[PDB]
RNA sequence: AUAUAUUUUAGUAAUAGAUAAAAAUAUGUACAGUAAAAUUGUAAGGAAAACAAUAAUAACUUUCUC
RNA sequence: GAAAGAAUUAAAUUAAUAUAAUGGUAUAACUGUGCGAUAAUUGUAACACAAACGAGUGAAACAAGUACGUAAGUAUGGCA
């Protein structure tokens, strides 16, 4: 019933011979929402990443400062604000 | 065995005999783990920690300035009360337990140049409850944790037994990892910048959250973990994903000080404070 | 023997495990060992010095604050009272961000709110 | 009968033998004890034959 | 650059090996380590990268620190403080570290490890505290050589004994060893290595080997026995091996009588104690002391009383322990001691 | 009816030898369940925590400052000794053997190895 | 860049610490350590799963420093 | 003035002890770990406790051999 991986005999690490787990890590450059780059050590092999949604473009972190895309594409000739004002009578609710 | 009577004999000298050194059994183990000759050696101070540097430069002075209360004396905690000797039965009696609590509470000191609050340790407890059925889920959770941290996780086992929740005793179920120093700092920085902003309706950490003494916590859902760059870069490799608790341990005397410190490192706080 | 899921779990386990992934031990010559020791000791000393400098600075700041607050108490009681308030829910501003490795495109924002 | 008796016969062929008790399907019980005929510690082994609860021999060589 | 200067500073602070020194101080990692003697092994070897420039920077940093310390050290007048300053200055010197770590401390060659130099002496003390001292303390406590002879010990000098004259073999005795009667037939040789700052010219020493476990059948207990007693011995940090060469016949308050344990009397502890003399002011030269040779007895010997009389302070100790064997009778015969008693196997 | 008519006998577990009492080697000074009394000077302890005398002497009950909150039973080798003995004084020991004045016996003993 | 031959790797599996109150070898010996409850919190978690935190530093030694 | 160490004090035996109940146990007898798997060995056992006898219990010491421990030593099954 319980799904498991059944254990083999464990390998005897002798006292003194235990070595610390130094995992393989690459120096990875993260460019945030704006052009601020930051280096971080990372286990996945990718020298450069650029981020879209970060603290540097979130309103909570700076208060002082593709369905939608598809819709935009196929209702482009009409150009869909003025449109909002036209189609927003707040009597009926 | 002729007897079970344990009784350490007194000595006639003040030299402290380290018994480990007198043996020739574990020659690699006589070296400190910091020493290069030990197999346990690891390069510790590999690069300049950024969050720590920031804390040192900007925040620590600001925190000290905030926490200055003029001629603030020590506030003693709840302690074990002694008996008044108004009866001969008080004479070898154990002390009365503390007033409200059963356990003793620590003294709250005034903040000075020495005891300014700072980050002490992060612990990332992930207990996957579906792993009562599937042991492999615990392994996957541990891997995820390792990926996130760059630090070796430790397996959590079911310490208790209960029938209502289908839970046995002594069953591997998720994992934990205590981050300290530079890796912890990095993890915090990632949380602040990458992950927590990608959470949709994220107000912040609750102000009602925390220990009574310098410890604050919160948790991430399985939805939130896919924003970590190590997990995000291979969504094919990560079909399942597990939530986690994140216990931040500060060197703060009280919890409001700890909250203030965390705010200094760009953690938002939303709820009504105690 | 094993399922694809089981295989993938094993692979994941291996990623974390030290089984046949770790190099030989870092052996040194005696001269090299000494050089290493001298590097480490010096570094440690430097770090201690830096800590003392920072600690000393903090102590100096604390002393200055104490000196100020006594003076304030002596002169204007209301001002002293205003200064010495509980700053329990004090929050660092979200603009004071943790300095990155390299700077952004727009270094400084001149307009706000 | 849960616990049976057995005869451990000395390996140094003195004739000396010591008797001990074991569970019915316990592993073969060999032990090193003093043989007074030879005046030394020698191996003792089970003189009779009996069935054993067959455990799977745990493989250190990583199979498959 | 204070550590390159050797005008006022001793020669021992430098590395005497030229090749090693060259390897330590080069501008690039071009040369190969003198420690690796074999060509193939040298070829195989690869030192860790960037190590040179950083090492040089570390040297400069610690050299500067040493120089700064020296600025204080010369202004200081009182001797212990000055010594401490000197230690602080030179302890982080790579060359002195190399010298100390990788060459023998027991039979130190003066040019490599000079115990006249304060830093080296401090290093030697630290080394002793790390292992040998602890071991000695354990052997004193476990065997019960402290309370049985002399209440306590505060180990200051490292004391090592040897029995060169009896057999021929070279071996420093590990504390609490079982030595044969052949081994301990003729006298031992002491080496009292002193690590504290002490007046080498004035300070005298006494050495007493005592046997607490010789049986007294009147008392139905044991009595002590002064097996070997020397007084007024002169030590020097480097010149410290107490041999028939050094001490004169006047120094011998009780000349070596060998361990001759009786059959079934049991194991007999022989615990050498090393005391330093009381130092008298306003008197140039070594202050001697006279021992009343009729007063002190060898067949029964109050060690504590003796110490009280002459105002001694036990700085060091060492211990072996002998029991009966076939050759003890032969040893007795050689020394002209009587046949030797034989006790009942049962302690009834 | 059903009655609870069943019980073990008393285990004779008092002190079997008293303060100031002469003892011999092997003799039981205390029978007990767990160390109510700890084995002191010149005294052993058995499987059943039974204190027994290792030497001939005088049974003494005492406290030792080294072990506060622990009662001790030891055996002083004479009546003169206060059996919480002075720490830094030398241990009062018994030789407990006799020399073989008889020549033949001595010779036999020498022979025996 | 590609072909053949000869090898080498990949059997991917957990402990990395003298591990220390999940479960497992219940007798020896050597070395080392301290539990529990209750309380305050924290993703699903709820009275009840896991993880964190919760008595006092006078004196002493070493290190850095005014 | 700071960091690190050694630790000490207070509390605790309410957990835990293969198993009842009681006594004992942090100096741990509880727990972890290395080695081991030997002492869950062989002949004599005085002397005690208990005790009608039959039995029962603790056990120094002597001799043979073994395991661990740097050593001191410890182990003749299990805290009782
Ligand atoms: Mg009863
Ligand atoms: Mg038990
Ligand atoms: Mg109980
Ligand atoms: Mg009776
Ligand atoms: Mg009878
Ligand atoms: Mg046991």
């Amino acid at each position: 019933t319980r799904i498991t991986l059944p254990r083999r005999p464990a390998k005897k690490i002798q006292l003194g011979k235990s070595r610390p787990a130094i995992y393989h890590q690459f120096n990875v450059k993260m460019e945030l929402s704006d052009g601020s780059v930051v280096i971080r050590r990372s286990q996945y092999p990718k020298g450069e990443i650029r981020l879209i949604q970060d603290q540097r473009n979130n309103p909570l972190w700076n208060p002082s400062r593709g369905s939608l895309d598809r819709f935009n594409k196929r209702y482009s000739s009409l150009f869909s604000t003025v449109e909002l004002s036209e189609e927003n009578k707040k009597k009926t609710q | 065995p002729k007897s079970a009577c344990s009784l350490v004999k007194p000595v006639h000298h003040l030299v402290k005999i380290d018994k480990s050194k007198l043996s020739p059994r574990f020659p690699e183990l006589k070296y400190d783990k910091s020493d290069i000759r030990s197999p346990g050696f690891k390069p510790k101070d590999t690069h300049a920690d950024r969050l720590n540097d920031h804390y040192l430069n900007t925040l620590q002075s600001d925190l000290l300035l905030i926490n200055y209360s003029h001629n603030a004396a020590v506030v003693k905690g709840l302690k074990q009360r002694a008996w008044s000797g108004d009866s001969p039965y008080h004479l070898n009696r154990p002390p009365k337990n503390p007033r409200g609590s059963k356990a003793q509470l620590p003294d709250i000191h005034p903040i000075k140049w020495s005891n300014i609050p700072g980050l002490e340790s992060v612990v990332i407890n992930c207990f996957v409850r579906e792993a009562r059925e599937n042991q492999l889920l615990a392994i996957t959770a541990a891997l995820q944790l390792q990926q996130i941290t760059g630090c070796k996780p430790h397996p959590i086992f079911s310490k208790n037994d209960v029938p209502t929740w289908k839970l046995r005793k002594g069953h591997q179920m998720g994992a934990k990892v205590e981050l300290k120093g530079k890796e912890m700092s990095q993890f915090l920085s990632t949380l602040t910048e990458i992950v927590l902003p990608r959470i949709r309706e994220y107000k912040g950490i609750s102000n009602q959250s925390g220990n009574r003494f310098g410890g604050i916590s919160f948790g991430l859902t399985a939805e939130d973990i896919k924003f970590f760059p190590e997990i995000d870069a291979n969504q094919d490799s990560w079909p399942k994903t597990f939530g986690m608790h994140i216990n931040i341990n500060t060197s703060a005397q009280l919890d409001y000080q700890a909250r203030t410190l965390l705010s200094g490192f760009q953690f938002p706080f939303f709820g009504e404070e105690k | 023997s094993l399922s694809p899921l089981a295989q993938r779990v094993v692979t994941q386990l291996s990623v974390m495990s030290a089984s046949r992934k770790q190099p030989k031990l870092l052996k040194l010559a005696r001269e090299d060992l000494i050089k290493h020791q001298t590097i480490e000791k010096c570094w440690s000393i430097y770090q201690q010095q830096q800590r003392e400098r920072r600690n000393l600075q903090l102590e100096l700041q604390y002393k200055s604050i104490e000196r100020s607050m006594n003076l304030l108490q002596e002169l204007s009681p209301r001002l002293f009272e205003a200064a010495n308030a509980s700053e329990k829910g004090k929050r660092f501003p979200m603009e004071m961000k943790v300095p990155t490795d390299f700077p952004p495109n727009t270094l400084w924002h001149y307009n706000f709110r | 009968s849960k616990n049976s008796v057995i005869k451990l016969l000395s390996t140094a062929a003195s004739g000396y033998s010591r008797y001990i008790s074991i569970k019915k399907g316990a592993p073969l019980v060999t032990q090193v004890r003093y043989d007074p005929v030879v005046k030394r510690h020698v191996l003792f082994k089970e003189a009779k034959k009996r069935k054993v609860a067959e455990r799977k021999p745990l493989d250190f060589l990583r199979t498959a | 650059h204070i550590w390159s200067d050797f005008t006022t500073r001793p020669s021992s602070l430098s590395i005497q090996s030229s090749k090693v020194k060259n390897y330590l101080f080069q501008k690039k990692a071009s040369l190969d380590p003198p420690s690796i003697s074999r060509r193939s092994n040298r070829i195989k070897y690869s030192p860790p990268e960037h190590i040179d420039e950083i090492f040089r920077m570390s040297y400069d940093f610690l050299e500067q620190r040493s120089s700064k310390f020296y600025e204080l050290a010369n202004k200081t007048k009182n001797p212990l403080k000055k010594d401490a300053l000197l230690i602080k200055a030179e302890i982080n010197n790579p060359e002195v570290q190399y010298n100390f770590q990788f060459n023998n401390k027991l039979n130190n060659v003066k040019d490599i490890i000079d115990y006249d130099v304060p830093v080296y002496r401090h290093l030697g003390k630290q080394h002793w505290e790390s292992y040998g001292q602890m071991l000695l303390m354990q052997r004193l406590e476990t065997l019960a050589a402290i309370p049985d002879t002399l209440p306590t010990l505060v180990p200051r000098a490292e004391v090592n004994i040897k029995f060169p004259f009896s057999t021929g073999v070279n071996k420093w005795i590990e504390p609490g060893e079982f030595l044969s009667s052949n081994v301990t037939s003729m006298r031992p040789i002491f080496k009292i290595q002193e690590y504290e700052l002490v007046n080498v010219e004035k300070q005298l020493y006494t050495v007493l080997i005592v046997n607490p476990d010789v049986p007294d059948l009147s008392n139905d207990s044991f009595k002590t026995a002064l097996c070997y007693g020397l007084v007024n011995i002169n030590l020097t940090y480097n010149d410290n091996l107490i041999d028939p060469r050094k001490f004169h016949s006047s120094n011998i308050i009780a000349d070596y009588l060998p361990p001759v344990p009786e059959k079934n009397a049991g194991k007999q502890r022989f615990v050498v104690w090393v005391f330093r003399q009381p130092l008298i002011e306003d008197k140039q030269g070594p202050n001697m002391l006279e021992i009343d040779r009729k007063e002190l007895s060898r067949d029964d010997f109050d060690i504590r009383q003796f110490t009280k009389k002459y105002n001694l302070t036990a700085i060091g100790a060492h211990i072996w322990r002998s029991e009966w064997d076939a050759k003890v009778a032969a040893v007795r015969e050689k020394y002209g001691l009587p046949p030797g008693r034989v006790f009942s196997r049962v302690r009834r | 009816s059903r009655t609870s008519m069943k019980d073990s006998a008393g285990r004779r577990l008092g002190p079997k030898k008293y303060e100031g009492q002469d003892v011999s080697t092997g003799e039981i000074i205390m029978r007990q369940r767990g160390t109510k009394f700890y084995p002191g000077e010149n005294v052993g302890i058995g499987k059943d925590h039974s204190i027994f005398a290792l030497e001939p002497g005088v049974v003494r009950y005492y406290l030792d400052p080294f072990h506060p909150k622990r009662k001790f039973i030891g055996v002083a080798l004479r009546r003169d000794l206060k059996l919480p003995s002075p720490h830094f004084e030398p241990t009062v020991r018994r030789f407990g053997r006799f020399e073989l004045t008889n020549k033949r016996a001595a010779y036999k003993e020498e022979n025996s190895i």
